RNA sequence: GGCAGCCAACGUGUUGGCUGGGUAGGGGAGCGUCCUGCAUCCGGUGAAGCCGCCGAGUGAUCGAGUGGUGGAGGGUGUGG
RNA sequence: CGUAGACGGUGAGAGCCCGGUACGUGAAAACCCGACGUCUGUCUUGAUGGUGUUCCCGAGUAGCAGCGGGCCCGUGGAAUCUGCUGUGAAUCUGCCGGGACCACCCGGUAAGCCUGAAUACUUCCCAGUGACCGAUAGCGGAUUAGUACCGUGAGGGAAUGGUGAAAAGUACCCCGGGAGGGGAGUGAAAGAGUACCUGAAACCGUGCGCUUACAAUCCGUCAGAGCCCUCGACGUGUCGUGGGGUGAUGGCGUGCCUUUUGAAGAAUGAGCCUGCGAGUCAGGGACAUGUCGCGAGGUUAACCCGGGUGGGGUAGCCGC
């Protein structure tokens, strides 16, 4: 069973947290993956992409001009499609681009991307990221450097926690989050994934209870 | 929107249990007196769709 | 590891969308509807058939009624049984539904002629004459609640 | 706006980097000061003649009050136990500048 | 001599042999454009755009080759 | 070191230059919701939980009929609700509904009644966001914009953004009446000169090379004489695996599109260039074709919680 030692910001280390298997043991699919990312960024998509028809141009109610004798072609209106400023014929209209995954598949995912950190050694446990009850971006960055160097870290860390999400936050690769909203997407993107000792135990129960 | 059933065509076919489309047989509603009994019990009963009006019938029954 | 630059869709997943009309190397000019008529400029109806009495129209409406007031029954077969329960004991609606072999809020109907080997008090709705027979031979009780 | 006119400022960015000089002008609608002896601009201007090197208004953020020590400092503010004002104060040596 | 499906092979299956005029139309595979997740590169020691030279690919087309103009962005990969 | 690398500006990609950002925090006055007060009706002045037979207690309404409306219900067997017209019920043994009726019944007590908050929308104001547009786009309107202009009028209704970092916007001299230029100067650059970022095509010139005034040309294509430049044998102009043009001459050669049996067609459209201009989106819609999860199961909808894309949510749906 996959082991993570707890780490300690003091520099010392305190005990060390079961991975489940069914958790951080899971073979990565990258398709479902790949799937449940595209779903998770066309949720975020925000489509208030806008244009207007012919009909929502102002003005063109009338006709142009005659049917026939003009010797010109036949308008039905001054905002049909190909006369400049005219309506836009399949434009964007605002829509809602979420799709309705599955909840196996989205939890599934989740854990196949965990898994994939496990399995690499990129998860970290940490019993908190700075010591004391004032923020410092300054400490949670000594402490993260020496947990991993690589560029970007999801900090997954409990709501009360806000002195560590505060202190770490800031830093420009750290993404925080909470292991209610832990996601693929996160996990992924992160190249470490670093737990506070609460939010995996947390995690772990409401995935495994 | 819902894909709405025709009417007309649900309430002239139906499916079987292995989805056979099946349908009632015409020139059996009336004028039957000249009709002999064989030619009513060959329009007794029901019929699968043909091949032909399969798609058709089975476009105006889904929707 | 993976990354999400590494994410890609299943292989014969994505497929690209037949963009119509964009030149004559693909599906240009008339966009696969051929020259005039009304289908080059709209869909013809599912129920037009050319004025012609439609077949929906010509064929008798089928014979009958609905019945609204008819007491549909969720079937259980004593195969199933057998498979649900190896090993007897009582079964009834909730644990039809808990081994999946009913709808949760249903009347239950047991039946079946798939040789029950199985000692099993079952209480549905109703009960065929198979059922009972199989339930008694397999030496269990059938009950009607 | 932190700089105003009267006060030296070091000019820390532009041709003129590391140049002193006087504010002659605050342009507070533009965020951009008047220095002495900075941002010379040849001019032709009728008068005749031919150029006259006069000064082109530069941005105030190319430049910071000069502290007491002289040495440039960003202005913060430190409020007044007497009047209750508010006196601008150097962050380097935190005197009234 | 060069390019596009099926067959044999013994072994990693890429080699050899049997194959293609096309309107409506169907299927397959791609070029180019823009916007974007992530990765990674180039850029006032000059991005894009534009006009060329030299070339290149079976095609759409190509140009991390290059000159001029230019002045601040852009390329590549894989996905949306 | 940043508990503050949000976003902008600043002479080009700024967390540390500026406005700011995370966050030390702030309101005299005015307007919005809180606690305690003054202020406002009902009781102790026998009701209050039990006892018990008999009398009295919501109308032009209910019902019904005619003609309509609306309900899935298009008048149908036509209930419930309802407009108008007419006719018109007692007091709980009442009346109404359950899509007639004895009623076994059940439910409820209309017409005299009346009265509450909890869900839709955005002119306007504040803070934000965008795999939205970026000047023929996006609002008609980035500019005098509902302006100019058109119409008697209702009404219709535009076009017009970019010098530069900074006007430093070219002093002075010269040609010219000016305009516009040439020197000079500013500027990194006037290959940035208020006609101004880049500066495409169409279109219009000027210069040079070849060609062309005996010639019948869908204007090209295949040969192809003759007229300049890139490397060298050789030593100097004739070659070459070489490398672009210009085209005497010869052969072949009936525009493109649409639409047609068939068009170069004397059938349609196109004067040209640039820009724009046409299978798009919504929905657990329907029918067919790779993936998660099963193991007979898959799924959730609304909704709840999350500062997100996450977690819950079994109603229902489809299989069975």
């Amino acid at each position: 069973t996959l082991k993570v030692d707890v780490k300690t910001p003091a520099g010392k280390t305190d005990g060390s947290v079961e991975l489940p298997a069914e958790l951080f043991d899971v073979e990565p699919n990258i398709a479902l993956m790949h799937q449940v990312v595209t779903a998770q960024l066309a949720a975020k998509r925000q489509g208030t992409h806008s244009t207007k028809t012919r009909g929502e141009v102002s003005g063109g109610g009338k006709k142009p001009y005659r049917q026939k004798g003009t010797g010109r072609a036949r308008q039905g209106s001054t905002r049909a499609p190909q006369f400049t400023g005219g309506g836009t014929v399949h434009g964007p209209k605002p829509r809602d681009y979420s799709q309705r995954t599955p909840k196996k598949m989205i939890a599934a995912a989740l854990r196949g991307a965990l898994s994939d950190r496990a399995r690499n050694d990129r998860i970290h446990a940490v019993t908190e990221l700075v010591e004391g009850q004032t923020p410092s971006t300054k400490s949670a960055k000594t402490f993260l450097g020496t947990l991993t160097e690589n560029k970007k870290v999801l900090v997954v860390i409990g709501r009360t926690d806000e002195v560590g999400a505060k202190s770490v936050r800031n830093l420009p690769g750290v993404h925080v989050i909470s292991p209610d909203q832990l996601n693929t997407y996160d996990v992924l993107n992160a190249d470490d994934v670093v737990f506070s000792v609460e939010a995996l135990n947390a995690y772990i129960s409401a995935n495994s209870k | 929107p819902k894909a709405k059933t025709h009417s007309g065509a649900s309430k002239r076919f139906r499916r079987t249990g292995t989805g056979k489309i099946v349908r009632q047989k015409a020139n059996r509603r009336h004028l039957l007196e000249h009709k002999p009994t064989k030619r009513t019990r060959r329009l007794d009963g029901r019929t699968t769709v043909s091949a032909a009006d399969n798609s058709r019938i089975n476009k105006l029954l889904n929707g | 590891v993976i990354k999400l630059h590494d994410l890609k869709p299943a292989p014969g997943e994505k497929k690209a969308k037949t963009r119509v009309g964009r030149g004559e190397g693909s599906k240009g000019k008339t966009a696969g509807r051929g020259t005039k008529g009304t289908k080059a400029r709209k869909n013809v109806p599912v129920m037009f058939e050319g004025g012609q009495m439609p077949i929906h129209m010509r064929l008798p409406k089928l014979k009958g009624f609905k019945n609204r007031f008819r007491t549909e029954y969720q079937v259980v077969n004593v195969g199933d049984i057998n498979k649900a329960f190896p090993q007897g004991g009582t079964v009834g609606v909730d644990e039809l539904v808990a081994k999946g072999l009913v709808r949760k809020n249903s009347l239950v109907k047991v039946l079946g002629d798939g040789k029950l080997t199985v000692k099993v008090d079952v209480t549905a709705n109703k009960f065929s004459g198979s059922a009972r027979e199989a339930i008694t031979a397999a030496g269990g009780s059938a009950t009607e609640l | 706006m932190k700089v105003h006119k009267g006060d030296t400022v070091l000019v820390i960015s532009g041709k003129d980097k590391g140049a002193k000089g006087k504010v002659l002008v605050a342009y507070p609608d533009r965020n951009k000061v008047l220095v002495e002896g900075v941002n010379r601009i040849k001019k032709h201007t009728a008068v005749s003649g031919g150029i006259v090197t006069q000064e082109a208004p530069i941005h105030v953020s190319n430049v910071m009050v000069v502290d007491s020590d002289g040495k440039p400092t960003r202005v913060g503010y430190r409020i007044d136990d007497e009047t209750g004002k508010k006196v601008r104060i150097a962050k380097t040596n935190g005197k009234d500048i």
